[PDB]
RNA sequence: UUGAAGACAUUGUCAGGUGGGGAGUUUGGCUGGGGCGGCACAUCUGUUAAACGAUAACGCAGAUGUCCUAAGGGGGGCUCA
RNA sequence: AAUGAAAGUGAACGUAGGUUGGGGCCUCGCAAGAGGUGCACAAUCGACCGAUCCUGAUGUCUUCGGAUGGAUUUGAGUAAG
RNA sequence: UUGACCUCAAAUCAGGUAGGAGUACCCGCUGAACUUAAGCAUAUCAAUAAGCGGAGGAAAAGAAACCAACCGGGAUUGCCUUAGUAACGGCGAGUGAAGCGGCAAAAGCUCAAAUUUGAAAUCUGGUACCUUCGGUGCCCGAGUUGUAAUUUGGAGAGGGCAACUUUGGGGCCGUUCCUUGUCUAUGUUCCUUGGAACAGGACGUCAUAGAGGGUGAGAAUCCCGUGUGGCGAGGAGUGCGGUUCUUUGUAAAGUGCCUUCGAAGAGUCGAGUUGUUUGGGAAUGCAGCUCUAAGUGGGUGGUAAAUUCCAUCUAAAGCUAAAUA
């Protein structure tokens, strides 16, 4: 950042000598380990796809990602989740071929 | 129920407010009890002081960031810099706080100073025998008071570069207000090539 | 105390000062601000114009500390130097050893320009300044240093 | 165990209808009692009105909820029953 | 310290203004008076700050900046607390 | 045929445990209307009364999926403030919090997810014995569909290297804390009135005691007490001050450097919709139904949406004194 030392504008605030604190391990919450990468892969192989995922792979195949995202949104709630989900189904389609 | 030239009032007594009136008649009694409990605690804990040592911190917000005050506890980094572990420090009368981070060298250095001055001015009895009569000081807060740091000198030379603080403030306010539009213009320009 | 109230002087006069005809009944007129647009309109329009209706924009979750900016006029200003040190600084008007006045330390957020200062250079530290306050400080040979 | 029945129905949640069976509530004012009628309830002209102004009655004789790109504005010529 | 819905901005052209009154005080008069000074307070014309509407200088991330000067506009303001 | 296992039963089987009371305060559920709005329906009264369930000396809350936007603070609770404010509201009547700041009190932590795998290292019960709020043998049993040790994000783990530091558990005797007992000054001297002197007058005495009460009328000094101090008895509890016995250590813990890693809670989160509730406004919380995630993820950042950043915590598992009622 580097504050400007005045009380308005872009980087307002007092200039002080900065430290940089040691990274808190809590900030790595839900980072993928080797263990979880492996287990998650295996369970996908065993369990396979859910009905809505199957509708999504079919819709990508025919009507393209636009219409897929629209359905994934309805099904999951978020658009952020729908983007991520259609990305995951693109990689399932690409792995089979 | 409206008449004359009087302020409009807002007296909220339309609930059963007389069920929940708290008159503090025990004010004097609660003060005697609080004092007896300090005395009783002091005896149980003697010769230790009634309080832990606490760091200095900057108050948050623009309204109070000009002040320093006692914080909850020393950082893990400050305790390490003072040549101490958190587990040990907790037992020797120092408050430690795992949540607070150091992002400012002045406050960090001052807190490390506090911990050094404290370790100088205590005597930890060994965990066996010998125990020499120390005498109880009740307040770490009175022994190690929090000084407000000094900003400047009393007087010095005037240095005028002819800029205008007022203009500096206006320009800073304006630069912020148009940053975003001026980025969009210097994309829509640079795109069309 | 009860002994100085008119309740004591009304003892023996029937109506307690409330009239024979009209009487002291419970709530003729309705309770509280009942009737502000009906039978109490004239009072409301005469003494509380502006009472009904909305103006301006809402602000959800307003924190008053954001708006903290107490004002100091130049009129004062020399009040911030302690009275011991004030008299020496006024007679020894020097560009080389002008007093520093940290107006934030004193608990102020903006220097406004009302009135007149002595013709004695001063260094004023402040978060904000009016245009005229700055002109008056510079016209006395001072400077405004902006701080945060 | 034996008949029937079968992904229908049932049950759950939401949606539209029905619902004085039931719930809650309301159902102006003025007024020669009240009601019916009327509007004297927002108004305008003349009179009552007592030659400043104000002035009542469910006093008298009437009118208003519109209408007009001219039936507004300016100028000219002309003169009506 | 106000003002503005807000972003914001924020109170001396001058002996902190002029005019008319104004207790008291001062000077001169035996006194009547005449002159000077006039606080509080009253009326009035200005000036200052914010809002609104105009004006739009030097400059310049060429769209920012907003000097200067105005207005039958406006404020619960300033004008030795 | 014999013996397991799984699941489910029976017994006046062995040993336990719940219920009811009280209910001021506390944790929930359910839930009005009178009333106010000069009428009345939303609103208000009130997230109150009544009803129901559940605790304790306190309860609850609690060591951030927090507040912020600062030069940042740092579990919870409570007080003073914030503030009759931001906001809600037939924008009517009315309602109405939070952050920061000052204070009281202060205290921190535990699981799940890991191969002990060169040794289920763990635990209930029965039984015998003993120094019995328990200990030691022995025997059944529980348990691998996982009981111990090890680690909890502040971290931490596995390897490798180098170093120094620090420790347990008893009795016994004082103090402490509570509950009690006992001992500890001085006129009943004279006169008057009166049934009675504790009244009046006179002359004294004690006072760290002239608080209070009793006694035939207003009693420091008649009696009990009061004041000051002394001496006992009975527990409770190591809180901590001394002494004595056993020294746990091939154990345990802490610390620097290098290296490889770093498991982190799902019908949840989130979304839609319905109802209720909140100051919470394109939705504050809660609940039903439908949909239903991720792992450089997820939540929050008080105006819905897409795009790009940033800041801040680490949910869906758990315990905890005090300040408060
Ligand atoms: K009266
Ligand atoms: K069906
Ligand atoms: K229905
Ligand atoms: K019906
Ligand atoms: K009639
Ligand atoms: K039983
Ligand atoms: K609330
Ligand atoms: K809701
Ligand atoms: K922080
Ligand atoms: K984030
Ligand atoms: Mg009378
Ligand atoms: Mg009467
Ligand atoms: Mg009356
Ligand atoms: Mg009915
Ligand atoms: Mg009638
Ligand atoms: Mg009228
Ligand atoms: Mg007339
Ligand atoms: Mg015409
Ligand atoms: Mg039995
Ligand atoms: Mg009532
Ligand atoms: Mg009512
Ligand atoms: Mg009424
Ligand atoms: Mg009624
Ligand atoms: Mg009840
Ligand atoms: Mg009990
Ligand atoms: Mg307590
Ligand atoms: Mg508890
Ligand atoms: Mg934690
Ligand atoms: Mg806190
Ligand atoms: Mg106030
Ligand atoms: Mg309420
Ligand atoms: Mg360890
Ligand atoms: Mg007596
Ligand atoms: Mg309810
Ligand atoms: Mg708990």
């Amino acid at each position: 950042t580097v504050k400007t030392g005045i009380a308005i504008g872009l980087n307002k605030g007092k200039k002080v000598t900065s430290m940089t604190p040691a990274p808190k391990i809590s900030y790595k919450k839900g980072a993928a380990s080797n263990r979880t990468k492996f287990v998650r892969s295996l369970v996908r192989e065993i369990a396979g796809l859910s009905p809505y995922e199957r509708r999504l792979i079919d819709l990508i195949r025919n009507s393209g990602e636009k219409r897929a995202r629209k359905v994934a949104k309805k099904r999951l709630g978020s658009f952020t989740r729908a983007k991520a989900k259609v990305e995951e189904m693109n990689n399932i389609i690409a792995a089979s071929r | 129920a409206i008449s004359k030239n009087l302020p409009i009032l807002k007296n909220h007594f339309r609930k059963h407010w007389q069920e929940r009136v708290k008159v503090h008649f025990d004010q004097a009694g609660k003060k005697v009890s609080r004092r007896n409990a300090r005395a009783t605690r002091a005896a149980k804990i003697a010769p230790r002081p009634l309080d832990l040592l606490r760091p200095v911190v900057r108050a948050p917000t623009v309204k109070y960031n000009r002040k320093v005050r006692a914080g909850r506890g020393f950082t893990l980094a400050e305790v390490k810099a003072a040549g101490l572990t958190a587990a040990y420090a907790r037992t020797i009368g120092i408050a430690v706080d795992h949540r607070r981070q150091n992002r400012n060298q002045e406050i960090f250095d001052a807190n490390v100073q506090r911990l050094k001055e404290y370790q100088s001015k205590i005597i930890v009895f060994p965990r066996n025998g010998k125990a020499p009569e120390a005498e109880q000081v009740l307040s770490a807060a009175a022994t190690f008071p929090i000084a407000q740091p000094a900003t400047d000198v009393e007087a010095r030379a005037v240095q005028d570069n002819g800029e205008s603080a007022f203009r500096t403030l206006r320009l800073a306010r304006s630069e912020k207000k148009f940053r975003g539009i001026r980025e969009k213009r210097a994309r829509e320009k640079a795109e069309a090539e | 105390p009860s002994r100085f109230t008119k309740t004591r002087k009304h003892r023996g006069h029937v109506s307690a000062g409330k009239g024979r005809i009209g009487k002291h009944r419970k709530h003729p007129g309705g309770r509280g601000m009942a009737g502000g647009q009906h039978h109490h309109r004239i009072n409301m329009d005469k003494y509380h114009p502006g009472y009904f209706g909305k103006v301006g924009m809402r602000y959800f979750h307003k924190q008053q500390a954001h708006f903290w900016k107490p004002v100091l006029n130049l009129d004062k200003l020399w009040t911030l130097i302690p009275e011991d040190k004030r008299d020496q600084y006024l007679k020894s008007a020097s560009k080389e050893t002008a007093p520093v006045i940290d107006t934030l330390a004193a608990g102020y957020g903006k220097i406004l320009g009302k009135g007149r200062i002595p013709n004695v250079p001063v260094i004023v530290k402040a978060r904000f300044v009016s245009k005229l306050a700055e002109e008056k400080i510079r016209a006395a040979g001072g400077v405004v240093e902006l701080i945060a």
